[PDB]
RNA sequence: GCGGGGUGGAGCAGCCUGGUAGCUCGUCGGGCUCAUAACCCGAAGGUCGUCGGUUCAAAUCCGGCCCCCGCAACCA
RNA sequence: AACCCGAUGCAAACUGCGAAUACCGGAGAAUGUUAUCACGGGAGACACACGGCGGGUGCUAACGUCCGUC
RNA sequence: GUAACGGAGGAGCACGAAGGUUGGCUAAUCCUGGUCGGACAUCAGGAGGUUAGUGCAAUGGCAUAAGCCAGCUUGACUGCGAGCGUGACGGCGCGAGCAGGUGCGAAAGCAGGUCAUAGUGAUCCGGUGGUUCUGAAUGGAAGGGCCAUCGCUCAACGGAUAA
RNA sequence: UGCCUGGCGGCCGUAGCGCGGUGGUCCCACCUGACCCCAUGCCGAACUCAGAAGUGAAACGCCGUAGCGCCGAUGGUAGUGUGGGGUCUCCCCAUGCGAGAGUAGGGAACUGCCAGGCA
């Protein structure tokens, strides 16, 4: 079971951003699609949210699970943040590695100015 | 003569043997003798009662032996002082409490049980009933 | 390559009807094999397991990785991470190549070859089998050869049982007595 | 695969004596002359008493 | 069996940590990058004798 | 062959349920995590668990393992 | 009570410091002799008191259980 | 006869359960010659005994022995 | 917290990685198939679910693993320390956080040795290195102080004496 | 507003298993390739990337179903604080507290936020 084993890889991480309080980016990625949502340190209230998924950001993009799409995604979910006014956020890789897609969607949202 | 095989511990606290005991029906035959006085059961007593009670019933029915000594009862040698250790295993007992259907008998009539209990009883220290099984 | 072509082509149609498979996907599929040789020798010789693996690699066409004892045992006087063993696993392109060198070219090499057991199905569709003398594969060189080694290969399938499996093979024509 | 780690692996011409010509990835680099294959093979081709022996012998 | 060794700070404070070090297994002398107080900087220590 | 026994450790809960502590108060010394560290509550070596904000100890169980807490409560 | 033992048929090693049973004699086969002994050549024979425990592994280390030695077993 | 299954017991150094009490903390009333705490002057004492309750040891022997608590 | 010549076992170390961090990973045992290969080696699959593991006793812990593997490393840092635990005392322990400087990580972070609890020895005397201290008329020096560190199976282990 | 799916939580078995059925528009999964980025103590299995021909087979989700796990009274029983008593190795009485097990029974979770598809 692979999501059972990123699932565990998830956790450490996801258990101290909890503890510490901290504001989470959380990015889910597909095959497909890849996803972010800002989650609130309660975490269970969702702040702002973008994905390959919405129309908007989909139109825009030839495929929606390569980085170009992961891209567009963090860029798109650090703008809303920051007109909700965030700002300051952790960055969930949520068991998935710092690399390729899940990378470029965290640059973009460094680019477009959420801190982290 | 019953003993355990093997013992997590070679030497056990005295203890106490207070309350009421469990296994106070008959559940594997239909006779049973039960004890109705608070008391230990040396290895040996439990033998000679058995040996007394197969002989009466002629090797015919079944016996089961419901009681087992697993507590070790220590003792010091003649002529030594107190202290210096805790005495050697001597023999074995089962703790029994009132209730305790000590042994059970099927196979045979209900006035051969009763004889062979009553030979059985002769051989134990504690007072006992002779019992049957009971629908609930 | 070949015999991947032809399993797409004619296996996956055969197996369909036969066992009358809903979906393709149902159809079963050769995973992987895997090549192991058991070299207990090795813990007197460590050139020893060099050259198994040397046998192994030109075999497979790829670099073998050495297997260490998992525990230590006194009978075999082995102590735990020990090698005591090299295994290839191949997949893909490579594993259709080998598949195919295996059926074509080493199994009517094997002396006084008179088919293969089909009783070798582990009960999961998996088929295993061995190999006494490393000769009867064309890459090793009978001049060159310093031991007589055999190795055992297992071929995983995704076939649910052991008639799914031998199906599967005889598909692909795999000698069977 | 990992690079420079593995044994070379080209396609040779594989050639038996029943005639059969096989292009194959393989190590051994040199083209390959082959005695038996799978398809001339006794067993895949499927080219693989006292009584009788008394009365041929002892026939009267 | 354990022995007891210096490090001694490489900016010639004269500052030194100690520690133990098992000598027959590893015979290699032990250096370290480790905070020298004198200079206030993480400098090359390099075990000398106790 | 017997008559050994090592000192007493002291361990066990300093500070029960509802109780008011300062930051850095030990509210339980134990062997290993029999109680875990919630909100405002550090773990230390020995797996001490103490006060990190001053306010009223607070024991809870949680999670999928129904492992206890404690917590501390800012005032 | 405290120590030391128990290993081819006999007497002794090996234990300490696990893996890796020796020596002398005796026994057996062949030879020398008229024959026996002596002598010469070749060979076999303890899985280590008896269980358990530890160990990947026990003659070896630990703990009984049995046996056999030594020392102790006292002062009113 | 392993294992497994059904039925039956046993445990200071067993626990997929679990009290009463005790203890820690908070609040409130009445009662109590502050009964509390801190600091300072002066000590004595550090052979305890029996009885009840909970236990180790001993033979659930001792006007025995060793702890806990009254 | 709690005694007995009560019942049972251990320690007088180990480790420059077996420490830090980042990333990853998950056990025992059994069944089936498989060259040599056997009760037991390595390989494949299944069952099982930690019945494994934890440098070493036992107990409590441990999957977010504290277990296992790899990369890079020296936080096995220096000065301090709110607050607290445990002691008749000497002492011993836990500790956020602050300053300096550092490692790992993209980052949030984490790191002041090791899953925790044994692995130990006061004071005196003396040794070694350092030092904006002292320096018996004065300048030095000697000696002393201060900081770092070394020497006791002082094991009858709060150590009567060097004997 | 309802239905369906994905993500993040609460909660931590009345919530988990087993067994049977069911779903691909979207989503999800498997999947298709790999010179790449990146990866294999060997292996594109995994990790990763570039994709979308195929299939819901597996997985997953959903629905149904007590073979189980799990939950679980009432009453009684055990124990026990205080006071009292006896035939005192153990009990009894007054009063207060009152299990564990077992029984009847329950039970195939419930729920918040955001996003997408559909009606
Ligand atoms: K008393
Ligand atoms: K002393
Ligand atoms: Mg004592
Ligand atoms: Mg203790
Ligand atoms: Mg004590
Ligand atoms: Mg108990
Ligand atoms: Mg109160
Ligand atoms: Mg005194
Ligand atoms: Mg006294
Ligand atoms: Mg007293
Ligand atoms: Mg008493
Ligand atoms: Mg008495
Ligand atoms: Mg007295
Ligand atoms: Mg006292
Ligand atoms: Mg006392
Ligand atoms: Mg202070
Ligand atoms: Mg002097
Ligand atoms: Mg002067
Ligand atoms: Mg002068
Ligand atoms: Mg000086
Ligand atoms: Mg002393
Ligand atoms: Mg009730
Ligand atoms: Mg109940
Ligand atoms: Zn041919």
């Amino acid at each position: 079971d692979k999501k059972s084993a990123r699932i565990r890889r998830a956790t450490r991480a996801r258990r101290k951003l909890q503890e510490l309080g901290a504001t989470r980016l959380v990015v889910h990625r597909t095959p497909r699609h890849i996803y972010a949502q800002v989650i609130a340190p309660n975490g269970s209230e969702v702040l702002v949210a973008a994905s390959t998924v919405e129309k908007a950001i989909a139109e825009q993009l030839k495929y929606t699970g390569n980085k170009d799409a992961a891209a567009a995604v963090g860029k798109a979910v650090a703008e809303r943040a920051l007109e909700k006014g965030i700002k300051d956020v952790s960055f969930d890789r949520s068991g998935f590695q710092y690399h390729g897609r899940v990378q470029a969607l965290a640059d973009a949202a460094r680019e477009a100015g959420l801190q982290f | 003569m019953l003993q355990p095989k093997r013992t997590k511990f070679r030497k056990m606290h005295k203890g106490r043997n207070r309350g009421l005991a469990q296994g106070t029906d008959v559940s594997f035959g239909s006779f049973g003798l039960k004890a109705v006085g608070r008391g230990r059961l040396t290895a040996r007593q439990i033998e000679a009662a058995r040996r007394a009670m197969t002989r009466a019933v002629k090797r015919q029915g079944k016996i089961w032996i419901r009681v087992f000594p697993d507590k070790p009862i220590t003792e010091k040698p003649l002529a030594v002082r107190m202290g210096k250790g805790k005495g050697n295993v001597e023999y074995w007992v089962a703790l029994i409490q009132p209730g305790k259907v000590l042994y059970e008998m099927d196979g045979v009539p209900e006035e051969l049980a009763r004889e062979a209990f009553k030979l059985a009883a002769a051989k134990l220290p504690i007072k006992t009933t002779f019992v049957t099984k009971t629908v609930m | 390559a070949k015999l991947h072509d032809y399993y797409k082509d004619e296996v996956v149609k055969k197996l369909m009807t036969e066992f009358n498979y809903n979906s393709v996907m149902q159809v079963p599929r050769v995973e992987k094999i895997t090549l192991n040789m058991g070299v207990g020798e090795a813990i007197a010789d460590k050139k020893l397991l060099d050259n198994a693996a040397a046998d192994l690699a030109a075999i497979s066409g790829q670099k073998p990785l050495i297997t260490k004892a998992r525990k230590s045992v006194a009978g075999f006087k082995i102590r735990q991470g020990y090698p005591i063993g090299c295994k290839v696993t191949l997949r893909g392109e490579r594993m259709w190549e080998f598949f195919e060198r295996l059926i074509t070219i080493a199994v009517p090499r094997i002396r006084d070859f008179r088919g293969l057991s089909a009783k070798s199905f582990d009960g999961r569709g998996n088929y295993s089998m061995g190999v006494r003398e490393q000769i009867i594969f064309p890459e090793i060189d009978y001049d060159k050869v310093d031991r007589v080694r055999g190795l055992d290969i297992t071929i995983t399938t995704t076939a649910k049982s052991d008639e799914e499996g031998r199906a599967l093979l005889a598909a692909f024509d795999f000698p069977f007595r | 695969m990992k690079k420079d780690i593995h044994p070379k692996y080209e396609e040779i011409t594989a050639s038996c004596s029943c005639g059969n010509v096989m292009k194959i990835r393989s190590t051994v680099g040199h083209d390959l002359n082959l005695d038996v294959c799978s398809k001339c093979h006794p067993f895949f081709t499927g080219k693989q008493g006292r009584v009788d022996r008394f009365n041929k012998r002892f026939n009267i | 069996i354990r022995e007891k060794i210096k490090l001694v700070s490489s900016a010639g404070t004269g500052h030194f940590y100690t520690t133990t070090k098992n000598k027959r297994t590893k015979p290699e002398k032990l250096e370290l990058k480790k905070f020298d107080p004198v200079v206030r900087q993480h400098v090359i220590y390099k075990e000398a004798k106790i | 062959r017997n008559g050994r026994d090592s000192e007493a450790k002291r361990l066990g809960v300093k500070r029960f349920g509802g109780e008011s502590v300062l930051a850095g108060s030990i509210i339980v010394r134990q062997r290993g995590t029999k109680f875990h560290a919630g909100a405002n509550v550090g773990c230390g070596r020995d797996h001490t668990l103490f006060a990190k904000a001053d306010g009223k100890v607070k024991f809870e169980v949680k999670g999928p393992k129904n492992r206890k807490f404690i917590s501390i409560e800012a005032e």
